[PDB]
């Protein structure tokens, strides 16, 4: 008998209320950071602790560029929500 | 144990539901570059041992019948299940390409007594797109 | 220059929605089993690996019991939102 | 590195806000063992270098205030921000004593630009009330 709304995970490109980038070239700033991880960690690290880096990998390395007064020098962080009941090691 | 079971004669099902033009009566600008992702994560999850389904434009009103199609599947013998989004939104909606959907009554088809197979099984939902639109200044 | 919703981080008792369960004796589900864990594991483990296990430790050893057909046999899931951009070692 | 900085001549400032007995007009009832927490936590936050200090029942233009303070305060020299939190609530809410408030604009006062000291800084937020009114019913 457990909780339902257990074993999930939301990681979310942003966090609540914010706009997401995504590159017209490259692809979205969270979505390719993460392939970026869980590339090269997917195999050493935990999948948190993976999701952790994917945060920091895009709240340094990342900015906005525009033309416009408005759009122009924004930044962004993902979040990770988790309702899951253990940690998770892709092997 | 601590971590989670992984080993199960199947890994997974990574489902990414790439949408990126939308009908233009919603006027949804377009997403330039979804693809990428789309191809990059379609790589990235098959690397891993994941039946990845690549599923793309597709309508609010498509999206919950896909959802309710596969929480309706014997995932018996699977270790997770892995479904990507991409789209626009606002917070707590997600965009189909004709409208508004809600993420709650998404989730929901997976959810403990709903998903059997799919229980003290990690459901990941991935979610690159607007939570509203506010801007980060950001500082130092 | 960094995001300035980041190195936040939200450990809920709940999850989004739901009801938070208290003892009228002991004291929160969630509280008590957090610091049972921050006892044996704050200089052992991570953070997040340790509010992994609060989360377990609820979905898990825990259960509502009441008279009111309504509030009976109901449980919890505590939620984890993380916009750290690193992990955290308690020493 | 991967791991936070924590090793700065002071560790932290743990505010727990124990909150417990509601004015009665607000219609809310009171929470039965707060105290056990608060206590219990008051002691798991002390075993680790934190300034603790307990406050109860306060009103949503008492914590506030508390915050506004606390933000505005040299925190140069310390690794950490633990911010406990006891009462009642819905989603987003918070409750003081004599009604609701927005868990919102109390974070705000250390959002990057706005504390500044603790820029770079781990600021958790540990909440123990109602986010809502559902019931987990749970399965298997
Ligand atoms: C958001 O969904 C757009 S706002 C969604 C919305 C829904 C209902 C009502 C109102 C608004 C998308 C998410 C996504 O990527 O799918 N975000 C954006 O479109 C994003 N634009 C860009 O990333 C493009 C971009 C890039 C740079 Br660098 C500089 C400027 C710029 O803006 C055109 C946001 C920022 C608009
Ligand atoms: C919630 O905040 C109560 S609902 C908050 C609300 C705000 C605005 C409008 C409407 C409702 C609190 C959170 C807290 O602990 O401070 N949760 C409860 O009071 C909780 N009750 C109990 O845990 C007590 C209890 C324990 C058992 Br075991 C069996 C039954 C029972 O219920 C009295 C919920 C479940 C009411």
């Amino acid at each position: 008998k457990i909780p339902v709304e257990a074993d999930f995970l939301y990681a979310y490109s942003t966090a609540p209320g914010y706009y997401s980038w995504r590159n017209s070239k490259d692809g979205s700033w969270f979505i390719q950071s993460l392939c970026a991880m869980l590339k090269q960690y997917a195999d050493k690290l935990e999948f948190m602790h993976i999701l952790t880096r994917v945060n920091r990998k895009v709240a340094t390395e990342f900015e906005s560029f525009s033309f416009d007064a408005t759009f122009h020098a924004k930044k962004q962080i993902p979040c990770i929500v988790s309702m899951l009941t253990k940690e998770l090691y892709f092997y | 144990d601590n971590s989670y079971k992984m080993d199960y004669p199947e890994m997974g099902l990574c489902i990414i539901i790439n949408n990126k033009n939308f009908h233009k009566s919603t006027g949804m600008t377009s997403r330039s570059g979804t693809d990428v992702d789309a191809a990059n994560l379609r790589e990235t999850f098959r690397n891993l041992k994941y039946e990845v389904r690549n599923k793309n434009d597709l309508t609010r009103e498509e999206i919950v019948e896909l959802m309710r199609d596969v929480s309706k599947e014997d995932h018996s013998k699977r270790s997770s299940f892995v479904c990507v989004l991409l789209s626009h939104g606002e917070e707590g909606i997600i965009f189909g390409t004709n409208g508004p959907v809600d993420l709650k009554k998404i989730t929901n088809f997976f959810r403990g007594d709903r998903c059997r197979s799919l229980t003290g099984k990690p459901k990941l939902f991935i979610i690159q797109a607007c939570r509203g639109t506010e801007l980060d200044c950001g500082i130092e």
